[PDB]
C-alpha cells in the first residue's frame, strides 16, 4: 500500500470513440504503476513496482501509454524482448529502446500489457514479454511519438520499493 | 543538486543588461564560463527552473539548464564559451538553446551527439504566397482541412508518396537534390536552403539498418510534439530591405511556416552513436558530468562515423521538410483552384537548429577551425559572409523563429556582433516556460481551443484533447526572446509573422 507516485494522478484523455471505449471495456483493465513528472522539454516517466521486474515493466508501460491509450489495445499476439547493459542504467536504456523500436518499426507491435521475466544481475541482461496487437490508426487514438530513451537524470532505486526516473525525448 | 539555491548563486554574475556568467566550480571540471542571455522576464523563468527543477532532497527531480550549460563547458577541447540563448530551458543533455564549439585541430577536441540531439537537422521553412489575408479569410478552415488532408501528422503516420528502401539510399546522399530529381523540389528551393539542402559528407553506409527501417515508413510525415505547419501573415516588417530580398511586399501577406527533422531516421542515427561512444570512451580516457554527454574525439572512428551519418540524417530532414512543402503546395492549388507556381509560394528559406558544422572562425585574434555543436539554436551568418545564398549576402543569413500557435513568429538575420560573441549563434524560437505535465495540470482542453477561435485562429490537431500542452501559456514570450537577441545584438529583428491556421501531430 505504499503510495509511491509523488504527483496526484492525472490519467491522459486520448479521445476515445464507442467503439474504442467498448474495446477497453471488453478486457480486465492494466494495473498502472507510473506517471508523467515535470521536464521543461520533454517529460519524465516515474514507474514502480514490489521487484526491480515489475519497476521496468511499468516503465515501458509508461511509455507506451503516453503514445496512446493502451486499454484499447486487444492482446492478439505475444512478442519476446531480451537486451544487456553494462549496468542497471544501460540495462533500463536498452530495454526500453527495444520496444520502442518494436513499435517504430517492421511489425509496428504496440503491447498492451509489457511483463519482465527476469533481470539477471550480475550480467546485466533482462527476458520480457508483451502482448498486444499491431498499432493502427483505425483501431488505437493518437497520443505522443516517443523519439528516443534518453540518460537524462535517470535514476535506478533497487531496494525495497523499486522505482525508475527516465526522460524519454518527445 | 545538493546546494542550496543561495549557494547557487555564488557562481552567478551579471555581465550586462542582457547577459549573465557562469563561473567555473558551477559544476565539476568547467574547461570554460558559461552565459546565457536574458532580460528581465526570462531571467526569472531561468532562475526558477534553476530553484525547482531538484527542489527536494530525495530521489526525482531533472537537471536544470544553468547546470547543463556548465557540464557542456566541461566537454574536452571546447573554446571561448558554453553559451545560453535566451530561449534556453532544460533539455536533455545540452540544454535546449545551448551553444558550443571545439576546435578540431586540439586532439583533445570531442564531438557529442547525445548534444546535438535526437531529431538531427529539425529546422524551420518559411514559404511565401501571393495571397493576402483577405484571400484565405473566407476559406480559413477549408485550408486548415486541405492542410490536415495532404500532410500526415502525428503518432502513427505513414507517408503518402511511396518510397523504397533505394530511394531512401539516395535521399541520404543526396538530399533536396533528391527532391528536386524526381520533381517534388523547384530549383529555387534548392537556393534559398541553408547548405543548400545537402550535407557532401553524407555516407548512407554509416546509417544503419534499423535507422533505415525506422525512416523508411516516415519519410514525408511531419511528426509529433511541437512540429506544425502554420499558415501566417505578416504583420510587421522592420528591415525593408531585408523583406523586399524575402520576397516579403506588405503587411497582411501570406505565409506557411513548416517546423519538422529527420524522423526516426535520425533519432535512431543519434542513438546508434551514442551507444557506440559509452562503448569507446574508456580507450580515449573521456571523463563528462553527464551520461547523456557521451562523446568521442572528432577524429576517432566513432566520431566520424557519426558526423557522416549525421550529415546523411541532415539530408533525410531536407528531404521531408520539402516533402511537407510539396504538400503543402498542394493543399494550396486545390483551394484556391490555382496552380503553386501561380501562387508564388516560394521558399524564403530554411534554417536548422540541431545540428553540429564545421566552420572557421576568429578565437582571441586567431582563425581556427572549429566544430560548432547548436542544440536549439541557430546559425545566424553575417552580412557579406561567403557561405550564404547569394540573394542574402547583403541582409545577412534569415533566422526563423516560431513563437506559439496563438501568438506570433519572427524572422531575423544574422549580425557581425553575433559571429563575433556566439559564433554566429542566435535563438530558435521562444521556448519552454511550463513542462508539458504541467500544461496538462494547469490547464484545460476546451479552454486553450476556444481562446484559439476568439482570435480567429483555424486548427487541426491529432488529439485535440491534449491541446492545453501546446498553449501559449506553456511557452516563454517569443517577443522578449527576439528583443533580448536584437539588443544584445547577436540578431536583427526583419519580419514579424501572425498565425491564422495550424495544424499539429
Ligand atoms: N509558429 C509556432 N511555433 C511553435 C509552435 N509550437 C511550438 N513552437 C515553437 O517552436 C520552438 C521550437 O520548439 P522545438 O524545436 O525546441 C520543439 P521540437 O519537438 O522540434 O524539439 P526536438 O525534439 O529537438 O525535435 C518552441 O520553443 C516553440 O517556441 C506553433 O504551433 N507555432
Ligand atoms: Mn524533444
Ligand atoms: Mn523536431
Ligand atoms: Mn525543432
Amino acid at each position: 500500500p505504499a503510495v509511491m507516485a509523488q504527483e496526484e494522478e492525472d490519467v491522459r484523455d486520448y479521445n476515445l470513440t464507442e467503439e474504442q471505449k467498448a474495446i477497453k471495456a471488453k478486457y480486465p483493465p492494466v494495473n498502472r504503476k507510473y506517471e508523467y513528472l515535470d521536464h521543461t522539454a520533454d517529460v519524465q516517466l516515474h514507474a514502480w513496482g514490489d521487484t526491480l521486474e515489475e519497476a521496468f515493466e511499468q516503465c515501458a508501460m509508461a511509455m507506451f501509454g503516453y503514445m496512446t491509450d493502451t486499454g484499447t489495445v486487444e492482446p492478439l499476439q505475444t512478442v519476446e524482448v531480451e537486451t544487456q547493459g553494462d549496468d542497471l542504467q544501460s540495462l533500463l536504456f536498452h530495454f526500453l529502446d527495444e520496444w520502442l523500436y518494436k513499435f517504430s518499426a517492421d511489425e509496428f507491435f504496440i503491447p498492451r500489457e509489457v511483463k519482465v521475466l527476469s533481470i539477471d544481475q550480475r550480467n546485466f541482461k533482462l527476458r520480457s514479454i508483451g502482448w498486444g496487437e499491431e498499432f493502427s490508426l483505425s483501431k488505437h487514438p493518437q497520443g505522443t511519438e516517443v523519439k528516443a530513451i534518453t540518460y537524462s537524470a535517470m535514476q535506478v532505486y533497487n531496494e525495497e520499493n523499486p522505482e525508475v526516473f527516465v526522460i524519454i525525448d518527445i | 543538486m545538493s546546494r542550496s539555491y543561495n549557494d547557487e548563486l555564488q557562481f552567478l554574475e551579471k555581465i550586462n543588461k542582457n547577459c549573465w556568467r557562469i563561473k567555473k566550480g558551477f559544476v565539476p571540471n568547467m574547461q570554460v564560463e558559461g552565459v546565457f542571455y536574458v532580460n528581465d522576464a526570462l531571467e526569472k523563468l531561468m532562475f526558477e527552473e534553476l530553484r525547482n527543477a531538484c527542489r527536494g532532497g530525495g530521489v526525482g527531480g531533472f537537471l536544470p539548464a544553468m547546470k547543463q550549460i556548465g557540464n557542456v563547458a566541461a566537454l574536452p577541447g571546447i573554446v571561448h564559451r558554453s553559451i545560453g540563448l535566451p530561449d534556453v530551458h532544460s533539455g536533455y543533455g545540452f540544454a535546449i538553446g545551448n551553444m558550443a564549439a571545439f576546435d578540431m585541430n586540439d586532439p583533445e577536441a570531442v564531438v557529442s551527439p547525445g548534444g546535438v540531439g535526437f531529431d538531427i537537422n529539425c529546422g524551420v521553412r518559411l514559404l511565401r504566397t501571393n495571397l493576402d489575408e483577405s484571400d484565405v479569410q473566407p476559406v480559413k478552415e477549408q485550408l486548415a482541412q486541405a492542410m490536415f488532408d495532404h500532410i500526415p501528422v502525428g503518432v502513427g503516420s505513414k507517408g503518402v508518396i511511396p518510397m523504397n528502401a533505394k530511394d531512401l539510399e539516395e535521399a541520404l546522399e543526396m538530399g533536396v537534390d533528391w527532391s528536386l530529381r524526381e520533381g517534388y523540389a523547384w530549383a529555387e528551393d534548392k537556393e534559398h536552403c541553408e547548405e543548400y539542402g545537402r550535407m557532401l559528407q553524407a555516407d548512407p553506409n554509416k546509417v544503419s539498418a534499423r535507422a533505415k527501417k525506422r525512416g523508411l515508413p516516415q519519410l514525408g510525415t511531419l511528426g509529433a510534439g511541437n512540429h506544425y505547419a502554420e499558415i501566417q501573415v505578416v504583420d510587421e516588417i522592420f528591415n525593408e530591405y531585408a523583406a523586399k530580398k524575402m520576397g516579403i511586399d506588405h503587411k497582411g501577406q501570406v505565409c506557411v511556416m513548416i517546423h519538422s527533422g529527420s524522423r526516426g531516421l535520425g533519432h535512431q542515427v543519434a542513438t546508434d552513436a551514442l551507444v557506440a561512444m559509452e562503448k569507446a570512451m574508456k580507450r580515449d580516457k573521456i571523463i563528462v558530468n553527464d551520461r547523456q554527454l557521451a562523446c568521442a574525439r572528432i577524429a576517432s572512428p566513432e566520431g566520424q562515423d557519426y558526423l557522416k551519418g549525421m550529415a546523411a540524417a541532415g539530408n533525410y530532414a531536407w528531404v521531408n521538410r520539402s516533402s511537407m512543402t510539396f504538400l503543402t503546395r498542394q493543399a494550396f492549388a486545390k483551394v484556391f483552384n490555382t496552380t503553386p507556381d501561380d501562387l508564388d509560394l516560394h521558399v524564403i528559406y530554411d534554417v536548422s537548429h540541431n545540428i553540429a558544422k564545421v566552420e572557421q572562425h576568429v578565437v582571441d585574434g586567431k582563425e581556427r577551425t572549429l566544430l560548432v555543436h547548436r542544440k536549439g539554436s541557430t546559425r545566424a551568418f553575417p552580412p557579406h559572409h561567403p557561405l550564404i545564398a547569394v540573394d542574402y549576402q547583403l541582409t545577412g543569413q534569415p533566422v526563423l523563429i516560431g513563437g506559439t500557435m496563438g501568438t506570433c513568429s519572427y524572422v531575423l538575420t544574422g549580425t557581425e556582433q553575433g559571429m563575433t560573441e556566439t559564433f554566429g549563434t542566435t535563438c530558435h524560437g521562444a521556448g519552454r516556460a511550463l513542462s508539458r505535465a504541467k500544461s496538462r495540470r494547469n490547464l484545460d482542453f476546451q479552454d486553450v481551443l476556444d481562446k484559439l477561435a476568439d482570435m480567429g485562429i483555424a486548427i487541426r490537431v491529432a488529439s485535440p484533447k491534449l491541446v492545453m500542452e501546446e498553449a501559449p501559456e506553456s511557452y516563454k514570450n517569443v517577443t522578449d526572446v527576439v528583443n533580448t537577441c536584437h539588443d544584445a545584438g547577436i540578431s536583427k529583428k526583419a519580419i514579424k509573422l501572425r498565425p491564422i491556421a495550424v495544424i499539429k501531430g
